């Protein structure tokens, strides 16, 4: 079939991840919301893309904003998007929040949701799902050891989300995001695998 | 279609043929190679580096007969990462270990002293990334991790304890999905593969991690009488394909 | 890209899911054969459709037709002989289609379809088991409720013997394999069938 | 146009050949084929199976005269299941048990013994789907549902209490909709019906429920006279067109 | 006329059915709607339905929000669509709700009305509003009994409707969805009935 | 897939309603036909409108004229001669065309629009039923107030008689059958009057 490839399978979207900001809450008391974005971070999602060694990326991005009541209020986010080299934002306030360099859309609640397209974020050709194997060129300690796995290539950026307000917001709002990959090419043998835990849904 | 009965393959003959050597074997598998691909040298397009790699062909791409280990009824299989065991001897391991970067296919011939009788087909592949994985604790909350031993085998190739241990985390049974020359070793025991490959990375330094590991892990058990020799030995010898480097430098082992 | 190619894929499929252990589905994957005088023997019997067995779910094929609802196509097992090269024995293996039940006799088996496997003439047989449907699809997982969902069953059997010269071992392996045709279709994805995640994330 | 006064149709003749069997009968009706179409053998697009299909035409295909009954004044009808009824009786029941999937078109000829006083004509009529019902206890409560035996009348084509009740909740005025060849039977009573048909169900194995259901039920009253005779058998004879199975396997009457 | 053909008749909306999902209400406290499409479930456009044996189908769905009041609150409801082989939603919350294949559309209340159009679902070439005969091979009990209707190929699946929030609603939200089929081929002799009670409007 | 072309169908409407049974329709369906040495008595009339009898209503053509509040088109309307061969007789069967009354004569009804039956010379007639209308199209459902609704009446009427030798039957039915003619058209379709649910559902 259709669904069968992988434009197909792939095309539904997924949720990559959801953050909150608390009104209230201490936590994302100050402005902050950042996310790396992964294109994992989703088990399932995961999975999949793990199924694949490698793969390019074009995506479309769906921002929805809801509560944990579902309800939603009226706030306008802007979120930008930064590159792995940048200094994020320090605080809501932080000025490199003002920045020229990150894109920069300006949405309300509602929204109806803002929909965004986003490139394939590499130096290299691609992204792996898997390295074996250190970026890093010095002596392999115990500690250091952690290290291996990192492809440092996929490492997709941040999205730093900004609130408009000095002050404390009065209400709660939680973000999920929806990614949907516009085309991808991906061609290599490269087994799923069940097995025993190393860790969730690892080979290794 | 194929010959239904030998893992094989080759009664007729495989002959590897590389600078300053020569290899030909009457018990040889014949080639398989990787994805339908043949090991090419970079193109211009392909090439950031704006070096003049070195070619030396033949020296470096020939016959190096690494290793043998004997087999017993059942072995743990080990694996044999490719750039450092090459990197070991030379010529070729020199220049790999002195220049920054290698990428290259290479020939594989796997032979074991020619028996009928062996059964218990090995599997012998390849996998470019192989990511290795420990138990963790076997809790899993251990969260543990590479030896940079391990990560450099060296020419031995180390072995890995258990069969899905090899790599990663991937069960005998699915391992098949990576294709493999199975030596039956019912029919003589010889695997020839060629792995051409287009490396996930566009470049690794594999002064490093391993741009290959290449596994052998016996599904069948050898089972055999009292009767006759408790012993083959399993030799694998393999040559590069032209390779490319960059990066002139001084020599580190890394 | 397909997952149909994967379906493809070589990877084995154990014959019968019998767990010596859970962690090792080697024990399971292969199947003794041994010198037996006696005539007709069962080497081995599975439901031919990879979600019932489980090891063929295990395998590439069953976990894609775990994913699929629907899966319509003419899947294929090979079986390899490990024993030694002295050895020699021939067997049966056969699909017994559906609206038949399992043979459970060599006569009846034999008639269904099925191939002569003779050893030493071939160490290996490839069967081969067809897409015989009322209906055009089929459902992946098959639950008491559905006759349509049920591909039918595999089973193996001794045709003649198996047989050594004494300084050769008695026992021997079979190694199963199984892959799809080239006409094979899926439908109908499902949440991941092949896999749960043992916990969701955030 | 048509003879205004027969039903019959056909003093003419109607002639059925069929393998290893022809009827001919004077008093028959001429042919209505179903909806404009003709039995035909499925497409190679049609067709999902991927088995050759087996098309013993003449065994097979040819005249059967499963029953007769005889007719009183008034008789409670009769509906016949199209797989069961043949499948009883070989060449065709004994392959169509056998295989799993049944499909065609048959040409049906219902015949009684010629009489012209007959009156009070019977619809004929086939029904694909025909999906039997009950009372549910009549408070409609029930909820009540189908026999097995029912479901599967084999030869027999067991009847159907009342006309309505014939398949299903179908007044016999509305019946009609579905087409019918009646006998009047005041002419000579026949009817011949060739009923190619598209099923509803892209296959139905038929080893279930059945593909069409072939019923007779009076309109009209017999009358006549002390005069003369009670009696009149009515027999069916069908042939079905060239049928497609699937599915070899062993033997099951299911 | 125009009116007298199928899609002209067919064409008119119809109101397949509404589900409720009660603030207050225990029932549906849980997040869960879930409804399996029925083509069916319309007394009239059962009939109608049943006039003709086979049909193909292709649809608009148009969602409408209401509440028993009439008056509508803004909920941003997100509701998926299953198909049967899948596992529901057990839950609000539950993991799957956040699925990558159940189509995923996001709207308020307002909406103004989300409309969507989607597929015929069969594995076969139609849909059979009735079947004689079960589904089932094996030996036919009484129990088993109550089994011949089903032919569920004319088994369309279900629409899953999510809320967003964690916690229960504050306001009450029912839906009513309404089909048109985008266009109708059907063609076969099939009488309509008009008759004694088995049932509804049944035939047998 | 057109409902006219359901209208068409041949399916029985009983000459006028009289309900024996409500749950039989059959009772009323078929109209007897006795010797009777009377001359002109009347077989049976109806309002030849399908709303206003209601066994026209029953009837596909019946059912779909309740369904459009408009309807114009000739309708057809066959009778059969269920009668035994050795019987005959001679029947007249009229419309009285709208502006008309049931002409409760033989006479008066006879002028209108007839056609003779002779049977034995035929046993089935095929009465025709014409549209004549004021207005281009009529409405449905026919109350007292809409004269422009009405389409008339149907009677059948003894021409000659009904004779068999004794040896046969007294007596015999007539079977009605009706049909819309090829141009029959529909327009102004209502909430389904042919059917209302006893019952919505949520």
């Amino acid at each position: 079939t259709e669904e069968t490839s992988i434009t197909n399978f792939y095309s539904r979207a997924g949720l990559v991840g959801v953050v909150n900001m608390p009104v209230q809450g201490t936590s994302n008391t100050k402005g902050f919301a950042k996310w790396g974005i992964d294109i994992m971070g989703f088990v399932q999602m995961r999975r999949k893309l793990e199924l694949m060694t490698y793969m390019r990326f074009s995506a479309e991005f769906t921002f929805v904003a809801s509560t944990p009541e579902g309800e939603t209020t009226n706030l306008i986010l802007q979120y930008m998007y930064a590159p792995p080299g940048a200094p994020l934002p320090t605080r809501r306030d932080s000025y490199e929040w003002q920045t020229s360099t990150n894109p920069s859309i300006i949405s309300k609640m509602a929204d109806p949701p803002a929909q965004v397209s986003v490139p394939f974020l590499s130096p290299a050709s691609a992204y792996q799902w898997f390295y074996d194997g250190y970026p890093t060129f010095g002596k392999h300690p115990i500690d250091q050891d952690f290290q291996y796995g990192m492809c440092p290539n996929n490492m997709m950026g941040t999205f730093c989300v900004r609130m408009i307000g000095g002050g404390k917001p009065t209400q709660s709002v939680t973000i999920r995001i929806y990614m949907r990959l516009k085309h991808i090419r991906a061609w290599v043998p490269r087994p799923l695998r069940s097995q025993n835990y190393t860790m969730r849904n690892y080979p290794n | 279609s194929p010959t239904a009965e030998a893992c094989g393959y080759s009664d007729r003959v495989a002959q590897l043929t590389v600078g300053n050597s020569t290899i030909t074997t009457q018990e040889a598998a014949n080639v398989i190679v990787a994805y339908g691909e043949w090991p090419q040298y970079c193109p211009d397009t392909d090439a950031t580096a704006v070096d003049k790699p070195t070619r030396p062909d033949v020296s470096v791409n020939r016959f190096y007969t690494l290793d043998t280990k004997d087999w017993s009824s059942s072995s743990k299989g080990w694996y044999w990462k490719f750039p450092d065991i090459l990197a070991e001897t030379g010529v070729f391991g020199q220049n790999a270990q002195f220049h920054f970067l290698y990428r290259s296919g290479f020939c594989i011939h796997v032979q074991c002293n020619a028996s009928k009788f062996h059964q218990g087909a090995l599997l012998v592949a390849v996998l470019p990334e192989y990511v290795t994985g420990t138990v963790s604790g076997n809790t899993g909350h251990e969260n543990t991790h590479p030896p940079y031993a391990a990560t450099q085998p060296g020419a031995t190739g180390f072995e890995l304890t258990n069969p899905y241990i090899l790599d990663a985390g991937i069960p005998l049974s699915q391992l098949l999905v990576c294709p493999h020359q199975w030596i039956n070793l019912r029919t003589n025991n010889c695997a020839t593969i060629v792995v051409p490959y287009i490396n996930s990375v566009p470049f690794d330094s594999a002064l490093n991690h391993c741009n290959f590991g290449l596994v052998v892990i016996p599904v069948s058990p050898l089972g055999f009488l009292q009767g006759a020799t408790p012993t083959i030995p399993i030799t694998i010898t393999v040559a590069p394909m032209n390779s490319e480097f960059s990066g002139l430098r001084q020599a580190v082992t890394q | 890209r397909n997952l149909l190619e994967l379906c493809q894929i070589d990877t084995i499929m154990e014959v019968n899911n019998l767990t010596t252990n859970e962690a090792t589905p080697m024990e399971r994957l292969r199947i003794p054969v041994q010198v037996q005088t006696q005539s007709g023997e069962l080497c081995a019997a599975f439901k031919a459709d990879p979600g019932l067995d489980g090891p063929w779910q295990s395998t590439m094929v069953g976990q894609l037709c775990r994913y699929y609802t629907q899966w319509s196509g003419s899947l294929k097992i090979t079986f390899m002989f490990t024993g030694s090269f002295m050895a020699t024995g021939k067997m049966l293996i056969a699909y017994t289609p559906p609206g038949g039940s399992l043979p459970a006799n060599r006569m009846q088996a034999m008639l269904g379809t099925h191939v002569i496997w003779d050893f030493g003439l071939q160490s290996s047989v490839t069967l081969v088991v067809p897409w015989i449907s009322n209906t055009h699809y089929r459902s992946q997982a098959t639950g008491s409720f559905f006759d349509y969902y049920a591909t039918g069953i595999v089973s193996l059997w001794y045709q003649t013997n198996f047989v050594v010269p004494i300084g050769a071992p008695t026992t021997a392996y079979i190694v199963v394999l199984g892959s799809a045709q080239k006409n094979f279709t899926m439908r109908l994805c499902r949440d991941t069938s092949e896999l749960t995640q043992a916990a969701e994330y955030q």
